[PDB]
RNA sequence: AGUAGUAACAAGAGGG
RNA sequence: UAUACCUCUGCU
């Protein structure tokens, strides 16, 4: 109607008090007087509520409660009183009034409320339809990381959501702005349709939509999947010492599935490299591994991801690499190189910024489009060479334009004029440069530049004007008229025998999975990740130490070649594995040669660095490097470090902050002045003694004679006396 | 399109006076800052500054350092709101649940199990009190219980009861003009608390709080069904926790605290002008399964016009006991102990005749203290998650649920006390009950002294740990740290015992090392 | 055997059993009576640390103002406030070099905020000292009161609605020499009653004009009171509350400091707990990667003593001006307001004292204003002495406090100073045998010093320690210590080769929050949840934490299960609901229902969790949008509670709006005071806003902007709403004239 | 589980 | 008396 | 000066 609202206004305007306020205070100022109150923010609400719940009438409620529920219930309880709450016309009320309403009050219609409260009810849907696996007990590494905590965040900014919320619940009171995106329009029309005729406070609708649409993040310690639906159930899926395997109801998003398919394949390849039969190990792991409780082999059979490790896995399974795509009408097929991707933004000549996905690395494409074809050689924003042929010069030139845009050169971006706007499906920004240059290329060719070439029969150049020139041509342009195999060591080659993908080339970069990976493999430790490798490896040495100690004494080469050390080797840089093994194996044999000096902790520390065919170099090392989550960490040879820390107070070895087990108490009371197994061909005797001259660095130890003593900066601010022993070691 | 903001003259003159000393004008100082460029300013002044301004690292060896100094004075008295180890129960067998039935009806039922009451006599005076008021209060209460007909009991404001509850003791408030010239008008006493000496009883109390009992003192509300495997694991472990904690003596104290403070707060709020009787009740389940209602005594609430959260309710606590107060008279400074009856007690194969005492005292509490007493069940959480983290830490290394081994085997044990033989070790269940007692006693004996001692002594503990970790700890003013600790050891029985515990720990560490 | 929990530490490292050293299950210390004794201690101590400075009397206020900066360098280790301006600027410059563009974009972001910020923004926030009443008041009322008194005098620029104009009014208001204020006083009338004559208390208001000093002193005043419920301290300490004149200027300074800190790796503020630990993990990771295998590493677990007392408004003015170099001079001078007011700040001395006569058995109150006039025979020696020193600083009831700072005044700019010292330790700046990095938040810091030998560490400590002294920062030698990198402490986080759990820190948050039945259930289950994630709350204990919270929740709200034999004021009505209900499992706990919660469902609100199981009619009553129990608040304050771990943060929870979303009764003590009328003002203001929202429903979601009148806007909306409601709709022709006639009738009443 | 103590 | 602890409560204000 | 009462307030 709008009749009884203007009526009450006039009645209020009768009052000189209210008409004073309604005329003097502006709209701006109404936000101030709205929050004008004598009531403080309660300092100790827990106390006050316990104090107040002992009272008869501790709840305040709208005075109209006196018309809606009786003054006394069937048992005689007073439900409401006439006392006005301080600062309003609400009345003080008993908790029995709340209970009466809930058992005898007016019923309303609320069946659509789950649509208003979707953000809550989606949590119950994921849980109701979730699946539980077993609980595994193991030291649980948790990386503090910013993650989503709002599953289903139809991703928008805050202002964009404000426009949406206004359109849905306050349509007549919208500001000047309009709905800008197709995201904002489809959400608005869906929300308008879903929330149609739902008797509920518009304030609550506005609130829930605010919580639902905007992305919200938090720093949280996380082990395993980082996806929002897994973040949502951290309390249920991980503790200090346990993982509860769980899969939320619903389907994984392709982004997530692609991101952890890459991680899983890289880890499978990295593992296979160091095994005796990589191709057999890779196949074993592919068949046993699952992502989000889906088998990896069927993921690969239907996933188009184009990445080196994934392609090695697809090759080993005999399934076709996603080698090709189509762009601008022509089909591109990569024949050499790989697509390392980088999402960045660049300026044009118009000074307009664009969020591109620029590609890196030397690539080589066979390109064809029914009327023209070309061999393309490309670098990062570089057209190295394009050899183009076709039935017609027009057709050749159109492919040339497409290649000059596919190159992403700075030359061609600087040569753009005006703004880029095309379509009501709006095409992505690579086509925005194409459709622009397809309808005009006058500055592109003038700015592209020209190079002189040797006259070769069958080859001709093309000038900016369009003429054919034998010895001049646009930069990089020449005009002229797959079955894969994989070997034991995972090298991928073409029919011709040329190297397409190498496992050594696989990206070393790691990163935390978005969905759970389960290898279900004997070649893989229980848990995903490199920290788990370290902990499990030193745990395994402590558990079976007695067996391994005598195996150290009797048959050492069998100990070094244990396959339980292979995962540890993936953490060592390829180039260092051999020399680290030589340094380690030598240091052990010194401990065997030099009788008396025996350090069980030193053995356990360095034992995993044995597992690689050793090189015969004589270099020195104060630490071994380990790649952990992208960062190099240094395990010191002498004493404790972050990677390895023997704490005598607990009698525990601490690996990256995690207890890995207690050694035998024999090893607490175990010592000797001399330390073998620290320096190659030297011995540590004890404290520094100036009688033997000034202090030296480790790189300057070559100058000492066979038997002479010296002072050395050995590590961690310590200075030490050192003798060069006379006979060496096996 | 512009934007402006300038100082009017008044503020401009304030701007000129809020500069470093060498500047005469705000415009001047703003120019000095806009054009400043560093040219060894810090190094210059660092060369100019006295080398007495330094932080010398004095290396820290816990073999070097001394034990904390505990104060001297009269002995520390009991100060709990209710008896602990000295309590005695009259009880009835009762299927009622953990909070059912009319309190005073339950109370009278418990009284009616005991005959052999006596004419009451004073056997240990409250030296600072009018002890015949305590005697008359007990007799008044006993006859008012006899004659009550209702759910609640409000005593008449007699002279002896008015005294015991501090009726009228507030000085009357006047304007300063009307009393300006009174000679002895002074500011309220604001000295630091009088010091007190550590006494035997608080260590004894803690030993008894750490023990097992024959009754389940805490009933737990229901959970949703287990579904996740980890929830089944949790409930298995929760079974061990529940029995270990429910049967611990400290849990009885929890439930006494929760009941008393809940009843006092509610009566304080609803019966502000009434001297309301509150019986001291607990319900429990024997290990035999029998449910039981216990009566420890009574509490008489004074007036309770509590406004500020620190405002005081005066109350009188009348509590049964078989403990002879004369054997440890310094423990009972605040009490007036009566002898009120004789009890025939069973043993193995003989009946013993013991006298029944009534520990009587005036006492007080506040809304904030009652609130925290009502919440004393969270002490359960402090102990148990420390225990569970210990079980979980091994489970990670052992890669199996070590719950059942820890509670059923005794291969794992921790130091938790000292006998003449030396350091005694205990099982995970004992550790659980010791840490529960500790947390319960922090709640019973909360104090600024405990807050200060705990936070400052934590630093000294960490320094000791750093040394034992071989991390080469260093202090700057170790003497000042000892003063920050010892400043907090004034008079509280619980803080004194914790200070002693630290020394015992320091001494035990020194031995095992050098 | 005597039990000793401490002996556990023989086997368990202190960090892994640290929970046993936090006694947070007992009531924390509270102050009784006045904090005047503490405010005087703070004022006195602050001047002592700055005593070698330069005294001067203020032109506009007459207050004696000590200036210690650029004073004599200290010669002992006692706390000192002799900060050197040029050393501060060198550190701030080093921060500009190391983070190019930071100051620029920090200022630009602040510029944009100043231009966009409306006056409304000061309705948000903690309490504020109100000079209209010489008492603390909610932020919004102090704002409305200042605007009202400004309007009644000659200041109305804020009429625009933008905050910078209100700030102009504040500075223009210092030129007045007769600022008029209304007070209230109790009048005692006599009236007849049917048939005797009884006395009648009533309230009148009286105008009072203020001196130029008076208003200036009041406008530079910062309230004081004792901080209660503080852990880990034997003795209480004083805290302060800013006033309305300085608030808006503080907002924009802290906004600049915040934008700086947001982008400094060494700042602990304003990020949360888990991100603090990530930032600390990074500098350890970074310090180790940048060192050779030959070098050492020690870590200072660090605390700065007398942190607020020894920072300086004048130094803050230096910082602001250097951070804003090259920016528009209006923006530089605007931000410089707050440091200046802080330099000429004056502290209220509190309630006063109470006296007592044992012979006469009487008590009396005495204001802090009376501490100038009064005989000193009443006081004890220590208090007497304190009054002797405070009298030299006394100015019209307040005590002048030019140097130093007081807790509760100012938040993040002091951390920027500490960080600038941390930033000085880069290898490329020091070029010595040592170097350092670390993290800092307010007075707490962790410092990692690396060097080639143990003596290099000593050099770095002294160099750090002494450079901190040169800017008024005093590292505690009692409470800081050092050890080889591997373990440290930082704001009650405990690192032992990785951060471990400190669960006892969170114990006070386990319980019934006291908001209402709906919020408390969501809050309680969420507390358990976030501790399982963040503080190693094991699954068994978490299950029991559910059991205990349900017990506490049921007793507190007398909502025991519908089949209990307990007897409360609510059992009968809950019993009725129980027997009348078919699906009992759908009843909320607050309605006598069972607890649904276990580990797996802590993140699902109760109503959502029981929705499928509810009797249709119960659910229809429970969630009835027409129920009289809820306070239809704004969107921005929906599902918000307040909790205290920081100063005092807001806690958002997840819950369905039901009959259980109610609000407890308001405090009523004001009915016995001169401020009684404020309740009626609030009653009138609320109906005005209630009717406006019928014409502008979106004002409950987005604050409306506009300089027009509240009535004119409603009238404009009434005319056009009636228009389309008929022109192209479903309202009759006679009704259009029935409304527009009323709008004409209303327009006539002006 | 029935806890026990020596 | 008692609570308490660097200052308070042990009802405050009014019907004067 | 005392004794009854009566009213408001329990973080303001
Ligand atoms: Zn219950």
């Amino acid at each position: 109607s709008g009749m009884e609202r203007i009526k009450e206004l006039m009645e209020m305007v009768k009052n000189s008090r209210m008409r004073e306020i309604l005329t003097t205070t502006s709209v701006d100022h109404m936000a101030v007087i709205k929050k004008y109150t004598s009531g403080r923010q309660e300092k100790n609400p827990a106390l006050r509520m316990k104090w107040m719940m002992a009272m008869k009438y501790p709840i305040s409620a709208s005075s109209r409660i006196r018309e809606m529920i009786p003054e006394k219930d069937e048992d005689g309880n007073t439900l409401w009183t006439n006392t006005k709450d301080a600062g309003s016309n609400r009345v003080l009320v008993s908790p029995n009034a709340v209970t009466w309403w809930n058992r005898a009050g007016p019923v309303s219609d609320v069946v659509h409320y789950p649509r208003v409260y979707k953000m809550y009810f989606d949590r119950l849907e994921r849980l109701t339809h979730g699946t539980f696996g077993p609980v595994k007990f193991y030291n649980q590494v948790k990386v503090r990381k910013r993650v989503d905590i709002n599953p289903g965040h139809k991703d928008l900014t805050s202002r964009e959501a404000q426009e949406v919320i206004m359109e849905v619940v306050f349509p007549n009171e919208v500001g000047a702005r309009t709905l800008s995106s197709d995201a904002q329009l489809t959400i608005t029309k869906e929300k308008k349709e879903e929330l149609k005729n739902c008797k509920i406070s518009p304030i609550m609708v506005a609130y829930m939509l605010e919580r639902e649409l905007v992305r919200r993040t938090r720093f949280l310690p996380i082990a395993g999947a980082t996806s929002s639906t897994y973040v949502e159930v951290l309390h249920l899926t991980q503790g200090t010492c346990w993982e509860q395997q769980y899969t939320p109801g619903g389907e994984a998003e392709n982004d997530d599935l692609d991101q952890t398919l890459i991680i899983a394949s890289r880890n499978i390849v990295r593992r296979s490299i160091v095994a005796i039969d990589p191709l057999a190990s890779l196949l074993s792991m592919c068949h046993t591994t699952s992502i989000s409780s889906e088998p990896l082999v069927e993921i690969l059979r239907s996933n188009p991801t184009d990445e080196q490790a994934v392609n090695i896995c697809k090759a080993a399974l005999g399934i076709r690499i996603n080698n090709s795509f189509s762009f601008g009408g022509y089909n591109f097929k990569r024949v050499k190189g790989s697509s390392q991707r980088t999402e960045k933004a660049v300026l044009t000549g118009n000074l307009q910024t664009l969020t591109m996905t620029i590609f890196e690395g030397y690539e080589e494409f066979n390109v064809s489009g029914k009327r023209a074809s070309a061999v393309l050689k490309k670098g990062a924003q570089r057209l190295i060479q394009a050899i183009i042929g076709g039935r017609t010069l027009e057709d050749i030139l159109n492919l040339m334009i497409t290649l000059m845009v596919f190159s992403q050169e700075e030359k061609m971006l600087k040569a753009v004029r005006g703004d880029l706007n095309f379509v009501n499906q709006r095409l992505n920004p690579m086509y925005q440069l194409l459709r622009h240059f397809q309808k005009d290329s006058s500055t592109l060719l003038k700015n592209w530049g020209t190079e002189e070439i040797d006259p070769i029969m069958g080859i001709a150049g093309i000038m900016p004007d369009g003429t054919i020139n034998k010895t001049q041509t646009l930069m990089g342009v020449r005009l002229s008229q797959i079955r894969v195999n994989i070997d034991k060591y995972l090298r991928v080659r073409n029919e011709k025998g040329e190297l397409l993908i190498s496992p050594e080339e696989v990206s070393e970069a790691q990163g935390q999975e978005k969905l759970p990976i389960n290898y279900n493999s004997s070649l893989m430790w229980e848990v995903n990740g490199p920290e788990s490798i370290l902990t499990n490896t030193y745990h395994w040495i402590i558990k079976n130490w007695e067996l391994l100690k005598t195996q150290w004494m009797t048959d050492p080469t069998v100990l070094y070649n244990r396959i339980e050390f292979e995962p540890f080797q993936t953490l060592i840089p390829k180039g260092n594995r051999a020399i680290y093994s030589g340094f380690t194996r030598t240091l052990f044999q010194q401990m065997r040669d030099v009788e008396g000096t025996f350090d069980s902790i030193q053995i356990i520390k360095l034992l995993p660095f044995s597992a690689h065919p050793p090189s015969l170099g004589r270099t020195q090392f104060s630490s071994f490097t380990l790649n952990i989550r992208g960062a190099p960490l240094r395990l010191l040879i002498r004493g404790n470090s972050q990677v390895f820390n023997y704490n005598q107070m607990e009698n525990v070895i601490i690996v990256l902050g995690k207890s890995v087990g207690s050694p035998e108490r024999s090893i607490l009371t175990e010592s000797s002045s001399i330390e073998s197994a620290v320096l190659r061909g030297f011995l540590i005797l004890g404290k520094a003694n100036s009688k033997y001259g000034p202090v030296l660095t480790i790189g300057e130890l070559d100058k000492l004679g066979r038997g002479e003593k010296a002072n050395v900066l050995i590590g961690q601010g310590d200075t030490v006396l050192v003798m060069k022993r006379k006979r060496d070691s096996s | 399109l512009e934007e402006e903001f300038s100082y009017p003259p008044t503020f401009q003159r304030l701007a000129n006076q809020s500069l470093p000393p060498s500047f005469k004008d705000y415009h001047q100082f703003k120019a000095y800052v806009s054009s400043f460029k560093a040219n060894g300013n810090i190094e210059a002044k660092l060369g100019a500054m006295s080398e007495k301004v330094n932080a010398q690292i004095e290396s820290f060896d816990p073999r070097t350092i001394r034990e904390l100094e505990l104060p001297e004075g009269k002995f520390c008295t009991q100060r709990s709101k209710f008896l602990l180890m000295d309590a005695m129960k009259l009880s009835v067998l009762n299927p009622a649940h953990e909070g059912e039935g009319i309190p005073m009806k339950d109370a009278k039922a418990c009284l009616d199990t005991f005959w052999g009451w006596k004419k009451a006599t004073i056997i240990k005076k409250h030296e600072k009190g009018v002890n015949t008021n305590y005697l008359m209060i007990w007799e008044q209460l006993l006859e008012s219980i006899k004659e009550m007909e209702g759910k609640f009991l409000n005593l008449k404001k007699t002279n002896h009861l008015k005294w015991g509850l501090g009726e009228g003791q507030a000085p009357e408030k006047m304007d300063f003009e009307d009393c300006k010239e009174v000679p002895d008008l002074f500011q309220y006493k604001s000295e630091p608390p009088e010091k007190r000496k550590l006494a035997s009883w608080i260590q004894s109390e803690f030993n008894k709080a750490s023990e097992l009992t024959n009754s389940n003192w805490i009933e737990f509300d229901e959970l949703g069904n287990d579904v996740a495997p980890i929830e089944h694991i949790a409930s298995r472990r929760r079974n061990f926790f529940t029995a270990e904690v429910s049967q611990c003596r400290a849990s009885e104290y929890i439930m006494k605290a929760v009941y008393i403070n809940t009843a006092l707060l509610n009566s304080s709020c609803t019966a502000m002008e009434e001297y309301q009787v509150i019986p001291i009740i607990t319900k429990c389940r024997d290990t035999s399964g029998q449910r039981r209602t216990n009566l420890y005594g009574f509490i008489i609430k004074g007036r309770s016009h509590l406004r500020n959260d620190t405002d005081v309710v005066n109350f009188i606590s009348l509590e049964f006991s078989l403990t002879d107060p004369r054997n440890e008279i310094h423990k009972w400074e605040k009490y007036c102990v009566l002898e009120i009856g004789d009890m025939e007690i069973r043993t193995s194969i003989s009946t013993i005749m013991k006298p029944v005492y009534l520990y009587v005292r005036t006492n007080g509490t506040s809304k904030i203290k009652m609130k925290w007493g009502m919440e004393m069940r969270r002490c359960l959480l402090q102990s148990l998650q420390q225990v569970e983290s210990m079980i979980e830490a091994e489970s990670a290394v052992k890669e199996k649920d070590m719950t059942e081994p820890f509670f059923r085997n005794r291969e794992n044990d921790w130091p938790i006390g000292e006998s003449p033989q030396g350091i005694e070790k205990g099982t995970i269940g004992k550790v659980c009950r010791v840490l529960l007692a500790k947390s319960v006693f922090n709640s019973i004996y909360a104090s600024a002294q405990l807050e200060g001692f705990s936070a400052e002594s934590r630093k000294l503990l960490l320094l000791i740990q750093a040394f034992r970790d071989n991390l080469d700890p260093g202090t700057f003013d170790l003497k000042g740290l000892y003063e920050a600790i010892e400043e907090c050891i004034i008079n509280d029985p619980w803080v004194l015992l914790n200070a002693s515990w630290f020394n015992s720990f320091l001494k035990a560490v020194q031995l095992s090392m050098g | 055997m005597d039990v000793n929990p401490m002996l556990i530490f023989l086997k368990v490292p202190v960090q892994n059993a640290i929970s046993t050293t936090f006694p947070y299950t007992g009531d924390p210390p509270y102050s009784h009576g006045t904090g005047t004794g503490y405010t005087m201690d703070t004022v006195i101590r602050t001047h002592d640390y700055s005593s070698r400075g330069i005294w001067k009397t203020n032109s506009e206020t007459g207050a004696q103002q000590l200036n210690p900066i650029d004073g004599p360098l200290p010669e002992d280790n006692e706390p000192s406030g002799y900060a050197q301006t040029d050393c501060v600027l060198e550190l701030i410059e080093g921060l500009d070099r190391s983070h190019p563009g930071l100051f620029e974009t920090a200022c630009q972001e602040t510029i944009d905020a100043i231009q966009q910020t409306r006056v409304d923004k000061l309705t948000q926030g903690r309490q504020t000292y109100d000079w209209t009443l010489n008492r603390n008041q909610p932020a919004a009322t102090a704002l409305a009161n200042t605007i009202e008194v400004f309007r009644k005098n000659g200041y109305k620029l804020n009429e625009s609605g933008r905050l910078i104009d209100f700030l102009k009014d504040v500075l223009l208001s210092f030129e007045n020499d007769s600022m008029e204020v209304t007070t209230h006083f109790q009048k005692k009338k006599r009236i007849r009653d049917n048939k005797k004559m009884i006395t009648q208390r009533t309230i009148g208001k009286k105008r009072v004009k203020l001196t130029k000093k008076n208003y200036l002193i009041r406008a530079l005043t910062l309230n004081t009171m004792t901080k209660d419920a503080e852990r880990g301290k034997l003795k209480r300490r004083a805290i302060a509350t800013p006033g309305m004149q300085i608030r808006g200027f503080v907002y924009f300074v802290e906004l600049l400091a915040r934008n700086i800190c947001e982008r400094l790796e060494q700042s602990g503020l304003p990020v949360g707990g888990n991100e603090k630990k990530a930032k600390l993990a990074n500098v350890i990771k970074k310090m180790m990667a940048k060192s050779t295998d030959e070098e050492l590493s020690y870590t200072i677990t660090g605390d700065n003593t007398k942190w607020n007392e020894n920072q300086n408004p004048r130094i803050f003015l230096a910082m602001v001006l250097r951070i804003t170099a090259g920016q528009p001079e209006w923006f530089r001078d605007l931000l410089a307001v707050a440091p200046i007011m802080f330099s000429n700040k004056v502290a209220r001395l509190g309630r006063g004292y109470m006296f007592e006569s044992k012979s006469m058995h009487l008590r009396t109150q005495i204001s802090a204003e009376n501490l100038s006039d009064i005989n000193l025979r009443y006081f004890n020696e220590d208090t007497k002495k304190k009054i002797e020193k405070i009298r030299h600083l006394m100015v019209e009831g307040t005590a002048s406090l030019s140097p130093g700072m007081m807790m509760g005044m100012f938040n993040m700019l002091s951390t920027v100073l500490g960080v600038s010292v941390l930033n000085l330790g880069q290898r490329e700046i020091l070029k010595r045998t040592y170097w350092w990095d670390g993290l800092q938040s307010s007075d707490d810091f962790a410092l990692i010093i690396n060097g080639h030998f143990k003596e290099d560490i000593q050099q770095g400590v002294n160099h750090f320690y002494r450079t901190c002294k040169l800017v008024g920062i005093n590292m505690s030698q009692k409470k800081s210590y050092i050890n080889k990198t591997g373990t440290f402490e930082f704001t009650s986080f405990f690192y032992r080769y990785g951060f471990v759990a400190n669960f006892s820190m969170e114990l006070p948050s386990f319980g019934v929050a006291g908001n209402n039945e709906s919020a408390d259930m969501s809050i309680g289950t969420t507390v358990i949840k976030t501790n399982m994630i963040n503080n190693d709350l094991g699954p068994a204990t978490a299950q029991m934490a559910i059991q205990l919270f349900i017990k506490d929740y049921r007793y507190t709200y007398r909502c025991h299960r519908g089949d209990t034999n307990l007897e409360t004021r609510r059992t009968k009505s809950i019993k009725r609901l129980w027997t009348e209900t078919i699906s009992k499992a759908g009843l909320l706990v607050a309605d006598g229902g069972p607890n649904p919660y276990n580990l797996r469902n802590l993140h699902i609100p109760e109503v959502c969790l029981k929705w499928s199981l509810m009797d249709p009619d119960y659910r229809g009553r429970l969630c009835n949008p027409n129920n009289p129990f809820v306070h239809h608040m704004e969107v921005e304050s929906t599902n918000l509670a307040v909790v205290m771990p920081g100063p005092a943060k807001s806690l958002e929870y997840d819950a369905v709006a039901t009959t259980h979303s109610w609000t407890p009764k308001r405090n009523r003590s004001i009915l016995n005071t001169n401020q009684r009328g404020i309740l009626e003002d609030e009653r009138i203001y609320q109906k005005c806003c209630q009717v406006f929202e019928k014409f502008f429903p979106s004002s409950t979601y987005r604050r409306p902007i506009g300089m027009a009148s509240m009535l004119d806007a409603m009238l404009s909306r009434a005319r056009i709403d009636a228009r389309i409601d008929l022109e192209s709709g479903r309202i009759s022709s006679q009704d259009f004239s029935e409304i527009t006639n009323t709008c004409k009738a209303i327009e006539a009443l002006k | 589980y029935s806890p026990t103590s020596p």
